[PDB]
């Protein structure tokens, strides 16, 4: 069997004559999230595009599996960009959160008033 | 002189960023073989150099997006009461019912458009939609004051009066034609809505180019380059190392050439994308946060205001312009000769309907009696070429008498 | 990187030409010399291509800097967020190693206040519009002030012009307009 790119996607077993699909083993990059060397010597490790089960606090993002950072359900300004709306900061351990775009303001609009 | 006007709303599409891809040099050339890696280690820092170029290209896209869409300090909210003087902003304002807060027109725009890895963008679509909504709410509620500091509220009709002043038309023209202008704006917005649902080719061209380049790179892995086969496992299984090296070297050479061509053309594309993003950021600063005097920069006509909408990997600007209509012929003169002295118009032009002489503004026909209040004197009647004889009214004398 | 790429075999037996010459006969030696030549030529071409690509960006930045020198230093610009942030007043250049520094001076308003406003004033069945400014009220009285700074003034016929009746304009408010000529006449 062949795919669009002409690779051996599927094979037939010779002894029992059954069709077995062939899929590649997991691969990806490894990124290290660190504060300054003066500030601390602890790091967080991101496995990009890898499901958390495939890896030999564990937090799953759209970028990949994040190990060594605790997820807090507050929002702050972005410090270190992880991807897909997630940032990381050192606050002591490394924390991961969803970045906030800014402060919320409501202008006092009216059809009579000016500033 | 024109005697009527038209409100025109037009669209402009600009690409901002492209897809973030990364290729591992060793995995593409060798896969999972140690012999090929050891042979490839003798070529230097080509693989480290190629990976760094791609990393820089990937990093540049987030800056591209940030420079265009993150131009507001605060996230402004529109008031619950939509009393904007008859103007209707509903196809460009967010609707909470949709799970994403994209507007109607944004929904229409979004419905249209081996070691390989694709990286997600830092900003999601919801965040970009929130940026656009904040910009648009600020423009509606505070005019152009939020660009230069704190947002100061003002009624929308008075803001439109200021914008009519900015193009050389007086305020009473707006205030005595408000309903017609509102209706024309609403009809133009509806026409855009109809035209979109029935365009975005510039955004699809980039996607097509990137996909085709990736497809070529992937398909170049089935070339022999002079070896007995293009499959490295077959070469390693059928031959001893001394005889396998002479084929693996040819495979390595070919695959290196293929990756280097791909990376170079990718850099050349990234430069153009950066230039387009810079133009989009300039347009956001100058058309949306202000009123531009540059000709044909924000639309076609006399610019009034613009509204931004987010597109997939791009941005759309809706430019609102002023177009004069229904002109009429008149006879004109440079000056008026009265009592042996020459009068010039202060901020208008002298016109005649065939029997009488009036003074009117240049962009709209509104005749008025020539008095000493709207004219000024300089010299006598001999110097000027084309001066005509007429009477100039003095308001003080009848009141005094 | 260019200098360091001179210690690679590129498939040959050695990276030193003299060692290849001494340890091999000429007919076999030329085969290794060709490999070394190919590798070093490829390195040079890569260096030149990246230098061209970088020079293009440097040129674009220099063009932007020249435009900014023309429009912020030799004049006053009305382009928004081109010469600093705020309302541009003037700029001063400084020289930096392989660059230039611009010091932008801008005008930022502060300390705003609530006011009540109207589009026109109705007086004697006539509609008055402000010549340059906006009508504001502190709660009991009406004034006319310039838009970017608060300086209230009495509404007269010298701040306003008349256009039409009071029926058309939406939001017209009754008030009085003071005629300066009458007190001097009487
Ligand atoms: C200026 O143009 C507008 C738009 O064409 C005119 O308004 C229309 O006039 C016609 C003719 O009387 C009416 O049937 C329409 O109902 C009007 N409104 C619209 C939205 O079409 C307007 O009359 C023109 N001004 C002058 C002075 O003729
Ligand atoms: C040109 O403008 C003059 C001034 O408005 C017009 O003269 C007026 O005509 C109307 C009738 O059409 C009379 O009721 C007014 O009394 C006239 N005004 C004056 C000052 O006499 C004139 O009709 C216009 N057209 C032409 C061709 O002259
Ligand atoms: C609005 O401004 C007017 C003008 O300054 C104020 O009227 C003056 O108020 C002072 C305060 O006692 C008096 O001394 C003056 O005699 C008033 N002038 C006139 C012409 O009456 C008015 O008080 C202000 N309104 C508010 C609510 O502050
Ligand atoms: C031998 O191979 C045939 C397929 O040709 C298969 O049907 C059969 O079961 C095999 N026998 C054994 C003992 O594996
Ligand atoms: C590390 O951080 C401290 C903060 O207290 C700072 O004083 C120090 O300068 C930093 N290290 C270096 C090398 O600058
Ligand atoms: C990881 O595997 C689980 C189990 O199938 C799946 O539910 C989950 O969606 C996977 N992760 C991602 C990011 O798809
Ligand atoms: C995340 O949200 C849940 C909502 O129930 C909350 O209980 C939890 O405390 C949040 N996470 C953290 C770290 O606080
Ligand atoms: C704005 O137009 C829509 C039709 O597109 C209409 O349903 C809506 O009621 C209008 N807005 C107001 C305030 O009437
Ligand atoms: C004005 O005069 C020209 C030349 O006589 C003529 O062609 C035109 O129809 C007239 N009217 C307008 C509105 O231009
Ligand atoms: C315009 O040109 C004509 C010649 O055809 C001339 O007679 C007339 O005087 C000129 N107009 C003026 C205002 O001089
Ligand atoms: C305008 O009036 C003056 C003074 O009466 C006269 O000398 C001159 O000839 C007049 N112009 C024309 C074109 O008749
Ligand atoms: C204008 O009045 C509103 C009323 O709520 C207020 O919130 C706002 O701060 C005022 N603007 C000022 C004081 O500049
Ligand atoms: C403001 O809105 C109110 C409520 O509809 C209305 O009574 C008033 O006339 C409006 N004022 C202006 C200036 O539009
Ligand atoms: C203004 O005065 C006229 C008559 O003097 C009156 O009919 C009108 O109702 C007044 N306007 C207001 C808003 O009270």
């Amino acid at each position: 069997g062949r795919d669009i790119a002409d690779t051996t996607d599927a094979v037939r077993d010779p002894q029992t004559l059954e069709i077995l699909d062939i899929t590649p083993c997991s691969f990806g990059g490894v990124s290290v999230i660190t504060p300054g060397t003066n500030t601390s010597n602890q790091v967080a490790v991101l496995y990009q595009g890898v499901n958390c089960t495939e890896v030999p606090n564990v937090f799953q993002t759209r970028a990949g599996c994040l190990i060594g950072a605790e997820h807090v359900n507050n929002s702050y300004e972005c410090d270190i960009p992880i991807g897909a709306g997630i940032c990381a900061s050192y606050q002591q351990s490394v924390i991961a959160y969803t970045m906030s775009l800014g402060a919320e303001n409501s202008v006092a609009y009216s059809n009579n008033s000016i500033a | 002189i024109p005697t009527n006007f038209t409100i025109s709303v037009t669209t402009e599409i600009l690409p901002v960023s492209m897809t973030k891809t990364s290729v591992d040099c060793t995995m593409y050339i060798c896969g999972d073989s140690t012999e090929c890696s050891n042979l490839l280690l003798q070529y230097g820092s080509f693989c480290t150099q190629l990976n760094r170029a791609l990393t820089g290209i990937a990093v540049e896209q987030d800056k591209n997006t940030q420079e265009v869409f993150a131009q507001v300090k605060q996230i402004y909210k529109t008031p619950p009461i939509k009393d904007f003087g008859g103007f209707n902003f509903s196809q460009i304002l967010p609707d909470p019912s949709k799970p994403s807060k994209r507007s109607f027109i944004e929904d229409l725009l979004f419905n249209k458009v081996n070691g390989l890895t694709v990286l997600p963008p830092l900003l999601t679509d919801e965040m970009i939609a929130q940026y656009t909504s904040a910009l648009l709410a600020g423009t509606i509620t505070s005019g152009w004051t939020f660009g230069a500091g704190a947002a100061l509220q003002i009624p929308f009709a008075m803001q439109m009066a200021y914008r009519f002043n900015g193009i050389g038309v007086t305020q009473n023209v707006l205030y005595e034609n408000q309903k017609l202008i509102a209706n024309q704006f609403n009809s133009a917005i509806g026409k855009i809505q109809d035209s979109l649902s029935s365009a975005l080719g510039k955004l699809q061209d980039v996607v097509n180019q990137n996909a085709q380049a990736l497809n070529t790179l992937v398909k170049q892995l089935s070339s022999n380059f002079g070896a007995i086969s293009s499959v490295l496992n077959d070469i390693l299984s059928r031959l001893d190392p001394p005889e396998a090296e002479v084929q693996i070297d040819r495979l390595i050479t070919g695959r290196l050439q293929s990756l280097q061509t791909y990376v170079t053309q990718q850099l050349i594309r990234a430069a153009e994308i950066r230039a387009s993003a810079n133009l989009a950021a300039t347009k956001m600063s100058e058309c949306v946060l202000g009123q531009s005097k540059r000709v044909d920069f924000c639309g076609k006509g006399y610019h009034l205001m613009s509204f931004p909408q987010s597109a997939p990997h791009g941005v759309v600007f809706l430019h609102v312009t002023y177009v004069p209509a229904q002109e009429k012929n008149f006879t004109t003169a440079p000056a008026i000769c009265h009592d042996g002295k020459a009068h010039f118009p202060r901020e208008g032009v002298f016109v005649s309907n065939g029997t009488h002489w009036f003074v009117t503004q240049r962009n709209f026909y509104e005749p008025q009696i020539i008095t000493t209040d709207n004219t000024f004197v300089s010299g006598n009647c001999d110097v000027v070429i084309g001066i005509v004889n007429n009477t100039v009214y003095d308001p003080l004398q009848p009141e005094l008498d």
